[PDB]
């Protein structure tokens, strides 16, 4: 199987900017390529087949260039309907697969945004049904980037924490992260100092905030 | 004492593109297999149907060299039962194929710095091809309900295309020049006999 | 009128059977390359199968055996008969006419398949109170649901502003969880009530859950 890795997985660029993506086959495929665009609950659109033509009806901003293994996607002149996700694809028969890269999400450059952290403990409600879920709530921060570590009792906790990311938000341009801390009741009722450690790149250190269980 | 013409086959200087290829009646003459058997750089001696070293204990009404050029990925489909663009679209090769199939690589004859665009291949067709079929036609194919009326264009496209042979390609998209024989014993006395 | 429109998809059971439809005007089915390729959530677009104009059909390793792809001529009309059917088949399908070298040009608005073990339930609404210790965060906890979706409103749709509704995780469970939060002034949390209001239609669960301070 050929891969296509795709780099960077995301990029951030102001309107006008000149963006470049790259992508790099795993065994040569000469102009054997094409990118492609798509938006949030879109279909994905044609931009460049055979490597460096241009589809009909793209606006010629667009430009790809490359062959053998190193290909790139070019915006010249980034406009507000650009900002999207690129993949590149192997639009080569052998070997079967037809692979698409990991793709490349182009969002909106702001000025860094700091994350307010809030902590919420499981409701008694909740710990009546015999679970807690313990939520960290990482709200209007940019870039998008940003670790979450929770600890119990100041043991660091991974594997029992999801997280979710919503979309750039189309007025401020931040996101905002939800991580959620599931245990059963029997656990959450060993351990005392609860907390979630949010290290970004708008903190000058890691923010961390706290609960005790029961006050 | 004629001989049969391998070497106008093989030591051709310029093959044919796949979806033209080329085939030789080779008949009455004397043929001699030994020159094929171990080359240098014969990437496919692959036969079907007959074993090669009975091959001068046989006579055959006729022998058909088929020629032409492909690339290397494309090589497993010259053999029977293969599905693809070439196996579908070019050349197709019968289910009870008796024969040898022979390729080598060409990338120091037929691929030119900027590319070799002389080579071509045909991409769409409404069908596909049934075995020993040569198709040349080169009319806009339809892929739409409009019909095309011989205008390039949107759901209307030309069923051909270049290979774009570079020398610095990866050895699957390289060139490949591939020889043909079939082995044909009909109702027919045998000509093509061994020595 | 160029277009692909699928159908077909839906929620079914790890081990089904479900089949997809593709109807097309303006693109003739049998007479190009037509492709199905489909995008787990999340995750990039992956090619499932793809059937020539001359019958010749190719299939990714992670369904052969399993889908089978067919068409109508007659109807012009894409088929994609997934059998055996997997969890990690969950993802929105598109078909679509493939120009080999020209790219893939046309694409349908494309049907989404969920496969899943899990019995339908309604959300567990739980609040997210706001701390004792200038802006104040407060939410909803929409736990253990299935299938999607659910839509969150806060104060009836009076309370807009810095409302922030994650999309859903899946649990291990099999079962989809969801935080709705809103930032408001502190000085607000004991003059202004505020009730998030849970709607989830497949079970027909409509709950409102009043978020207030905890009181120690």
């Amino acid at each position: 199987e050929i891969v296509m890795t795709q780099s960077p997985s995301s990029l951030s660029a102001s309107v006008g900017d000149r963006v470049t993506i790259t992508c790099r086959a795993s065994q040569g495929i000469s102009s054997y390529l094409a990118w492609y665009q798509q938006k949030p609950g879109k279909a994905p659109k044609l931009l460049i087949y055979a490597a460096s033509t241009l589809q009909s009806g793209v606006p010629s901003r667009f430009s790809g260039s490359g062959s053998g293994t190193d290909f790139t996607l070019t915006i010249s002149s980034l406009q507000p309907e650009d900002f999207a996700t690129y993949y590149c694809q192997q639009l080569d028969s052998y070997p079967p697969g037809y692979t698409f890269g990991q793709g490349t999400k182009v969002d909106i450059k702001r000025t860094v945004a700091a994350p307010s952290v809030f902590i919420f403990p499981p409701s008694d409600e909740q710990l009546k049904s015999g679970t807690a879920s313990v939520v960290c709530l990482l709200n209007n921060f940019y870039p998008r980037e940003a670790k979450v570590q929770w600890k119990v009792d100041n043991a660091l906790q991974s594997g029992n924490s999801q997280e979710s990311v919503t979309e750039q938000d189309s007025k401020d341009s931040t996101y905002s992260l939800s991580s959620t801390l599931t245990l059963s009741k029997a656990d959450y009722e060993k351990h005392k100092v609860y907390a979630c450690e949010v290290t970004h790149q708008g903190l000058s250190s890691p923010v961390t905030k706290s609960f005790n269980r029961g006050e | 004492t004629n001989l049969c013409p391998f070497d106008e086959v093989f030591n051709a200087t310029r093959f044919a593109s796949v979806y033209a290829w080329n085939r030789k009646r080779i008949s009455n003459c004397v043929a001699d297999y030994s020159v094929l058997y171990n080359f240098a750089p014969f990437f496919a001696f692959k036969c079907y149907g007959v074993s090669p070293t009975k091959l001068n204990d046989l006579c055959f009404t006729n022998v058909y060299a088929d020629s032409f050029v492909i690339r290397g990925n494309e090589v497993s489909q010259i053999a029977p039962g293969q599905t693809g663009n070439i196996a579908d679209y070019n050349y197709k090769l019968p289910d009870d194929f008796t024969g040898c199939v022979i390729a080598w690589n060409s990338n120091k004859l037929d691929s030119k710095v900027g590319g070799n665009y002389n080579y071509l291949y045909r991409l769409f067709r409404k069908s596909n091809l049934k075995p020993f079929e040569r198709d040349i036609s080169t009319e806009i194919y339809q892929a739409g309900n409009k019909p095309c009326n011989g205008v390039a264009g949107f759901n209307c496209y030309f069923p051909l295309r270049s290979y774009g042979f570079r020398p610095t390609y990866g050895v699957g998209h390289q060139p490949y020049r591939v020889v043909v024989l079939s082995f044909e014993l009909l109702h027919a006395p045998a000509t093509v006999c061994g020595k | 009128q160029v277009q692909l429109v699928e159908s077909g998809g839906g929620l079914i059971q790890p081990g089904g059977s479900l089949r997809l439809s593709c109807a097309a005007s303006g693109v003739t089915v049998s007479s190009n390359y037509m492709s199905w390729v489909r995008q787990a959530p999340g995750k990039g677009l992956e090619w499932v199968s793809i059937i020539y104009s001359g019958g010749t059909t190719y299939y990714a390793d992670s369904v052969k055996g399993r889908f089978t792809i067919s068409r109508d001529s007659s109807m012009n009309t894409l088929y994609l008969q997934m059998n055996s059917l997997r969890a990690e088949d969950t993802a929105v399908y598109y078909c679509a006419r493939d120009l080999m070298v020209y790219g893939i040009d046309v694409w349908g608005q494309g049907t989404t398949v969920t496969v899943s073990s899990a019995s339908t339930k309604g959300p567990s609404v739980f609040p997210l109170a706001p701390s004792s210790k200038g802006t104040a965060a407060l939410g909803c906890l929409v736990k253990d649901y299935f299938p999607e979706p659910v839509t969150v409103s806060w104060n009836s749709g009076a309370l807009t502003s810095g409302v922030h509704t994650f999309p859903a995780v899946l649990q291990s469970s099999g079962l989809y969880s969801l935080s709705s939060v809103v930032t408001v002034p502190s000085s607000s949390l004991g003059t202004q009530t505020y009730i998030c209001n849970v709607n989830h239609k497949p079970s027909n669960t409509k709950v409102d859950k009043k978020v207030e301070p905890k009181s120690c």
